[PDB]
């Protein structure tokens, strides 16, 4: 019983607050991480690059 | 007896960095006796009123009663009234530590004037801490009655009180059981003693030995034998090369005069010498010497001449080029001359310092603050009394000074020597057994190039009534620092891509720096841009950033001379087209260059230097939007040239130089942080004010 | 790293021997070595304890757990200090009885916890029944109840339990035997089964003052009248009017503190009946009657020269004991208890203890213990009795009297006087050593007429709801106001102290207050009234 | 560095074999090897023990725990020494009886712990009923109770348990059967269940002297007269006036010390009936009547050549055994117990032991054992009885008489004499072997007038509250002052020792003190008085 408390404890109690907007930047970067890096180099070489907007994707220049 | 001696033995065993070694050096001795009333011939010479002593708690006072006492002067010796219970009786042990810590601070540290300021600020933080618990712990009522904060004069005037507060803290830390108590009531104080007793204390000991000349000679002698084989194997070319390195080589006029021989010399004969801003003061003297012997197209011939009268100074090229020896910034023949000598010198430093004969060695070097930053160097010294340093400017300097890299050849000493007037930095350099280095017979050492250094501390110290900056350092592989720069590059570029809206992977704020003040430069970016953004209309930044990104241009912050970076030299193509100053803008490459180390003879801070260069790029885009095929600036349009003929002289004389720079001065001023300045330009150049608002309208 | 702790009690060794204290840092509690200058302003007490005892006191609470408070929150505050054993001391209090024959004598009683002398470690009390006549016509009990030589009376009392100790009891309730006379055991009070589910915290009653007291007779079918009582027995009772309550130390289980989760659970392994012997053989016992003239007993851990292990305990001098056990303090560095200086108290010693202290007083060359008080060494097993020096005592160390002179000052404050009575405000303590009052009238020429001239007609003093004593003359008068044959006739009021009282009619059945030792208490003329 | 200690008893081997000592260091206790010169000045005792026995005594306490004091704090000091088994010895003490028929004879009784010869490990006592006639009119025991040939009398006595051993019993109290004559078992007192929850520490009473003694007759409904007793039985009793109380050793459980928390907890696994036999089979038993001429028993661990494991115990010479078991010391190197030199004592041995000691004196070529005392080896199973050499003894090893000269010397201090009685001060020990006094007056011409010319009356010597013996001839003088026919007539007083006393009327129902061996004790003339 004393053993189990530890695992649950770590998962729920986030020690510090990253911040309101940091999490957003951190989330996307982690996402692209899982794709093999070599793919990203191929994308840049053929030109345009992905940029992350924040608002309604429907309205961008 | 056996156990008592062992008991004492265990007591001294807890002492941290064997403070006995400095203690013996000051002639101190340790005696275990009984009946200190009944004391010893060594003591008893001071049986006077001073027999009343105050324990840690301040209550008792009896020469006979208390077991621990120290002679207190002239190679003081301490008596401990030896017994056997010291191992387990803390309340009895604390007093032992309390007096031993007291002689160190009163007799040892006082001999070298430390504590100085570094301890004082802790104090100030104590009387101003939220809870009034801690103060009560480390000082009596006399100190408590102080109405204001503690300044350096107070510490130098009493000195008894500070020794008392200091000793107590030392005592509490050494005793194992009380260490936790300390951390609870005086966190910062614990922190101070924590870092003190485990790295600088070893550093402190050496300076004590560093005052006895005999000891200095021994160290110096001990270095000689190690270098006998290398020295005995030195060739003539090495020494001849080494000889050149020590002394700067001056150009001979007779050689240059014989090297021109054409009409330009006659042309030079009658030229308005004292009218070129491009020439410097020191270069004018050279010109003046030639002129005694002997604003048009003649100042262009002077540009070539400037690239030929510079003195032959090996060490100087090295910082200017940052290690990139192939820089086409000088004549090829001179370039060949430099490359051979350094590569030859590189081979000379073949002997490594590594040995089993010596441990941690510290070396010193005096350096002028103006060499790193004339901006800080201009106000570093107190305006009124040159022996004191203004703490306020100091606080900025220490803030982000964390590591440095040396690309050139360090010339270091072995023993500290008095410095010249303009040398206010005292470096303490630790070496690693792997560093390659050269030995000099004249009591100096030559270190290999491309060395990395991390700054461990920045503090103010006192010596011979004059102020200095004490800086320690540890040599490490440059690569370890290089890793920091790229990771720093990514942190800053990722942040601004989101703030601007650019594709995630663009290489815009790339900076390559190889000099002594690196670490502050990098951190100073996180401040120039913040002031840059909050002050300019958002839509202009995005639009202008878009122009720059549409090409490969990048901002480049450096600590090497602008003509040597990469981009500048290539596109200009003329050798003589080199230009160096606080900032520079390349239209062709759409890049902004900011050389941190130099100081604007006019600019007030670094941000303004940026904004000025920013003005030059932005001015180019406004002209670009009018017509795409034609490459042209906003000036040369009849609707602006005239404007420069009328109001052009209603502001600073620097902007009066020409139209291109003129736009830039007004641009900062209309967006200055002091609304008055904004108001100033309005009532001094009313026409321009509506004109400028019309280019930015294009959005 | 070792931070040696042989007793394995949380506090390290060095700390335990010289002195330590816990002090709250903003919200966190930690242990610290005593610093003289920084703690004294904060008002914390300097502890000492034994580095080789899991519980210096030897009671079921570890040195460490107790002072920090991770402990059953019912232990009285003054017992939080590590050198005061915390254990229970239960005695029984009977509030009132009723009588009949197997015409019902229903009288209210008052009880006091007793202690007599070579006095031993066993709790017992003693009740004394009021003799005064609640009914005028109820002269002679033998007739108010038609009791004959071959009859039998039934006994029915009400009792409640009082915990005057220092620790809580949980499950069990003590067995207790009733005894009349020297050895005539009338009854042993059954151990009710699965009924003492409540708790006895110190200074509480079970059941509380707001509930019916436990009827002694079962009222069930266990025995019709377990407490029978022959005729001759009733006679013994009539001459002495006193009873005794003997109780043993068979308490319940013990409440222990569990460190892992802070639950206080009653463990079925530990039972007070195995612990008390330890306490009783290793502590010096101090008995004090200061508070309300009731016997409060405390036990202090003292050293015993003969035993190595016992020599480890911090030396304990008497002076601090009173300070830490009772509340004595030093306003001006002079020991005193709520104003009253230490010199107004007696020192009594058991013959054993007496011998020991005589030695200690010789190597110091002193005769007045009040001086060298802080220099008196305690050894194990002394028994010490500190009683108010001003009062008289009987054989069972109960407060019974005092010097007459003291009695008068307690009366020099006449708040008001009229022809209907006095409303006095007397110090709550004196008015428990006064059995009654003699009212008398004085002819203008020195005659003397005593109103309540019967042994059993003194209870004329009531207490008002604001603590003001009110004397009613009309009670044992003829429900008529107070007459005065002369505004020059002096009005005398007499008080009768316990020691001088009579409890039964005399040889020739005298009822007059003649042979009663009377102390002059009042004399105002008619004009004053 | 490991330190081998095979027995796993804390003390290392070398220490145990060679000698060690516990010494309190300021506040920390540590074990040390005996240093001859530096420990001796502090008065510390030099211990020895067995490196191969977890408890050299074999009792439930380890060699280490006992000497360090980590042990139930109730074990008597004298058992703190490593070589003395600490175990309980319970016998029953009966204080007084009462009689009636299935006119109540209520007599006070006196009991003495007994020991007879081939004496075995079983406790027994012997009561003696007071013979003096408390009532004048109670002539003839047969008649004072209307006892008929076909009647039966009921016996109702009071008893208490006494522990004269060295260890505590906890829950149980032994069952014990009363027996009259040689084999007539009248009754066995049931062992009440789960009721003796209190503790019997050594030298304590249960219940203590402060409480009502346990009524022997239940007083309940269990049996109307459990103690029936036929007529012939009552007669036998009148002829012998002596009973026996045999008890077995079924004591309770044992309290052991727990290291984890220092709690002394009652273990339900260990039961004294398993330990006692080993001890009784591996120790020599010594009975001593030094303190108060009462049988005090101690046990010492002795070697048995025949057993490998047993040779490990330290060789024990007699002198030291006596030194550590009872309190003997050497002020000047001469063994003595509070003044009385060792030479004033007898040595008695069982036949086995006799043989062994005769051998021991043979290999030493000595005849007076009092010299070579410290060169005598003790073996297992020896039984030794040391009684004061000055007194005469009966078959049941009770003190019964003495040589007259000591008796007379005991009286040469006449503190006071008057016509109302004597106030003597005799050594407290002698007046327990004197049954009473016959006082007589002698005319100047050789006549003899005995005041209390009744055998029962003898009991005329009471004791005052200041320990002064007081003779009150008034009780049997019919409250008449002692008259003297001549201020020159000598007054003689004789004392009668127990051994020479009569317990029943003689052949011809003689009441005169004629055929009684009488010792002259006093002789002052009339004027001197």
């Amino acid at each position: 019983q004393e053993e189990h408390l530890k695992e649950i404890m770590k998962h729920i109690v986030k020690i510090e607050v990253k911040g309101e907007e940091a999490v957003k930047k951190e989330a996307a970067e982690k996402l692209l991480e899982k794709v093999p890096s070599d793919v990203l180099e191929m994308y840049k070489a053929i030109g345009g690059k992905i940029y992350i907007v924040d608002g309604d994707i429907t309205k961008h220049i | 007896e056996a156990v008592k001696k062992e008991a004492a033995e265990k007591l001294l065993e807890k002492v941290p960095s064997d403070v006995l070694e400095m203690y013996k050096a000051i002639g101190g001795k340790i005696y275990i006796v009984d009946g200190d009333i009944t004391k010893h011939i060594s003591l008893e010479a001071l049986s006077e009123d001073k027999k009343k002593i105050k324990d840690i708690y301040g209550k008792d006072a009896l020469l006979h009663e208390h077991y621990v006492y120290a002679k207190e002067g002239y190679e003081p010796v301490l008596v401990i009234q030896s017994s056997e219970d010291y191992v387990e009786n803390t309340e009895k042990a604390l007093n032992v530590y309390y007096e031993i810590g007291k002689i160190l601070s009163r007799d040892i540290l006082s001999k070298i004037n430390q504590p100085y300021q570094k301890f004082l600020d802790v104090l100030n933080t104590i009387k101003n801490a939220s809870d009034s618990d801690g103060q009560d712990l480390l000082f009596t009522n006399q100190l408590k009655e102080h109405p204001t904060d503690f300044s350096v004069e107070f510490l130098e005037q009493n000195s008894n009180e500070v020794q008392e507060v200091f000793a107590k803290a030392f005592a509490y830390y050494i005793e194992p059981q009380h260490r936790d108590v300390l951390q609870l009531y005086a966190p910062e104080a614990f922190n101070y003693m924590d870092k003190f007793n485990e790295q600088e204390i070893n550093l402190s000991l050496e300076e004590l030995k560093d005052q006895r000349m005999l000891a200095r000679y021994e160290k110096w002698e001990k270095i000689k034998q190690h270098y006998q084989h290398w020295s005995d194997s030195l060739s003539e070319e090495g020494r001849g090369l080494l000889k050149k390195l020590q002394i700067p080589i001056e150009p001979k006029k007779d050689d240059i005069i014989h090297s021109l021989s054409q009409e330009e010399k006659e042309l030079l004969k009658r030229i308005q010498i004292d009218s070129s801003d491009f020439l410097s003061t020191e270069e004018k003297e050279f010109l003046k010497k030639l002129q005694i012997d002997i604003s048009e197209k003649e100042k262009e011939f002077l540009k070539k001449l400037k690239l030929d009268i510079q003195p032959y100074d090996i060490n100087q090229r090295l910082q200017d080029t940052g290690g990139l020896i192939d820089s086409p910034s000088i004549n090829l023949d001179v370039r060949k001359q430099y490359k051979r000598d350094i590569q030859n010198i590189d081979a000379l430093l073949h002997q490594s310092i590594g040995s089993t004969l010596y441990n941690k060695i510290y070396l010193y070097e005096n350096m002028n603050i103006n060499n790193l930053t004339a901006t800080l160097g201009a106000d570093l010294v107190d305006s009124t009394d040159n022996t004191k340093i203004n703490r306020g400017i100091f606080n900025e300097f220490k803030k982000n000074f964390k590591y440095s890299i040396s690309s050139n050849y360090m010339i270091v000493d072995i023993n500290e020597r008095p410095a010249l007037d303009n040398e206010r930095l005292k470096w303490r350099i630790q070496l690693s057994p792997d560093t390659r280095a050269g030995y000099l017979e004249n009591g100096k050492l030559i270190l290999q190039r491309n060395i990395g250094l991390e700054i461990k501390d920045v503090q103010i110290i006192k010596q011979s009534e004059k102020e200095y900056i004490r800086i320690d350092a540890k040599v490490v592989p440059k690569s370890k620092i290089d890793t920091k720069i790229q990771e720093a590059q990514l942190n800053i570029n990722q942040e601004w891509n989101k703030a601007l809206g650019l594709p995630k992977y663009t290489k815009l704020i790339t900076f390559n720096v190889h000099n002594r003040y690196a670490s502050n430069i990098v951190e100073s970016a996180y401040l120039i841009l913040n002031e840059w953004k909050n002050n300019i209309q958002s839509d202009l930044i995005k639009k202008v950033t878009n122009y720059l990104v549409d090409g490969n241009g990048r901002f480049v912050f450096t600590d090497i001379t602008l003509p040597n970076i990469a981009e500048q030299y290539t596109h200009q193509d003329e050798i003589y087209e080199q230009v160096h100053s606080k900032g520079l803008y390349v239209p062709e490459s759409r890049s902004i260059l900011l050389h941190g180390p130099s100081k604007g003879v006019e600019l007030r801070n670094d941000s303004e230097g940026f904004i000025h260069e920013f003005g030059h790029a932005v001015d180019d885009y406004a002209g670009y939007l009018l017509d795409k095929n034609q490459s042209d600036l906003v000036t040369n349009s009849k609707k602006f040239i005239d404007i420069f003929k009328e109001e052009g002289s209603n502001l600073t004389s620097y902007g009066r130089t020409n139209e291109a720079e003129f736009f830039a001065e007004a641009f900062r001023l209309m967006h200055s942080t002091d609304h008055a300045e904004r108001l100033k330009v309005q009532k001094n150049a009313p026409k321009t004010f509506q004109f400028i608002n019309d280019q930015i309208k294009f959005i | 790293p070792t931070v040696p702790d042989r007793d394995n009690d949380g506090i390290p060794d060095s700390l335990e021997v010289e002195g330590y204290t816990v002090d709250v840092k903003n919200k966190r509690t930690f242990l610290s070595p005593w610093i003289s200058n920084i703690h004294e302003k904060k008002g914390l007490t300097k502890y000492k304890s034994s580095p080789e005892k899991w519980s210096t006191a030897s009671d079921p609470y570890s040195d460490f757990e107790k002072v920090t408070g991770r402990i059953d929150k019912n232990v009285s505050p003054e017992a939080r200090h590590p050198l005061v054993a915390a254990y229970p001391i239960v005695h029984v209090d009977m509030e009132n009885i009723i009588l009949s024959k197997n015409r019902t004598i229903s009288k209210n009683t008052s009880t006091s916890r007793t202690h007599t002398s070579g006095f031993s470690n066993s709790n017992s009390s003693t009740v004394a029944i009021d003799h005064s006549l609640s009914l005028a016509g109820e002269r002679t009990w033998a007739e108010t109840m038609g009791l004959n030589t071959a009859d039998t009376a039934r006994l029915n009392a009400n009792i409640r339990y009082v915990n005057t100790g220092t620790a809580p009891i949980y499950n069990v309730l003590p067995t207790t035997s009733l005894v009349l006379g020297k050895n005539q055991t009338l009854a042993t009070i059954k151990a009710k089964e699965n009924q003492l589910s409540q708790i006895l915290a110190p200074n509480n009653y079970y059941p509380s003052k707001n509930l019916a007291p436990i009827a002694l007779n079962a009222q069930d079918d266990f025995s019709s009248t377990p407490i029978t009582m022959n005729y001759n027995q009733f006679l013994e009772l009539e001459k002495t009017k006193q009873l005794r309550l003997d109780t043993d130390q068979v308490y319940g289980n013990i409440a222990t503190y569990n460190f892992e989760n802070g639950r206080v659970r009653v463990d079925t392994g530990s039972n007070w009946s195995e612990v008390l012997p330890q306490i009783q053989e290793t502590t010096a016992r101090i008995i004090f009657n200061g508070k309300d003239l009731n016997l409060v007993e405390r036990r202090i851990a003292a050293v015993n020269p003969s035993d190595p292990l016992e020599t480890t305990k911090p030396d304990m001098t008497l002076k601090e004991a009173l300070k830490i056990a009772f509340g004595f303090n030093e306003p001006n560095g002079n020991l005193q208890y709520q104003g009253k200086d230490i010199t107004e108290f007696d020192f009594n010693f058991d013959q054993q203890t007496s011998q020991n202290i005589k030695n200690q007083l010789a190597e110091l060359n002193a005769t007045n213990i009040y001086t060298v008080l802080d220099k008196i060494k305690l050894n194990a097993k002394m028994n010490i009795l500190i009683r108010d020096k001003r009062f008289h005592y009987d054989r069972n160390n109960i407060a019974v009297g005092a010097d007459e002179s003291v009695v008068k000052e307690a009366h020099r404050e006449v708040i008001n006087s009229s022809t209907e009575g006095l409303l006095l405000n007397i110090d709550k303590d004196i008015r428990k050593i006064l059995s009654g009052y003699i009212v008398e009238i004085e002819d203008t020429e020195g005659l003397k007429e005593v109103i309540n001239d019967r042994y059993d007609m003194l209870n004329i003093s009531s207490l008002r709801q604001d603590g003001k004593t009110f004397i009613d003359f009309k009670k044992y008068n003829d429900k008529l106001p107070l007459y005065i044959s002369n505004p020059n006739y002096k009005v005398n009021v007499y008080a009768v102290t316990k020691e001088n009282t009579i409890i039964n009619p005399s040889e020739n059945g005298d009822t007059s207050t003649n042979g009663i030792k009377k102390i002059l208490i009042f004399s105002k003329k008619g004009y004053e009234i």
